[PDB]
């Protein structure tokens, strides 16, 4: 569920800060 | 943002602002 909601679908920088170390 | 797919290095681009030297974790190319 990293790329693929963004790759499959679309996402928010929101969610995606959380991919970040 | 708003409403954008993000995939590729793409993801690290997104990550890359937010927090870029944070040294962000995005997954790896296959």
């Amino acid at each position: 569920g990293l790329l693929e909601q963004c790759c499959h679908s679309i996402c928010s920088l929101y969610q995606l800060e959380n991919y970040c170390n | 943002f708003v409403n954008q797919h993000l995939c590729g290095s793409d993801l690290v681009e997104a990550l890359y602002l937010v927090c870029g030297e944070r040294g962000f974790f995005y997954t790896k190319p296959t």
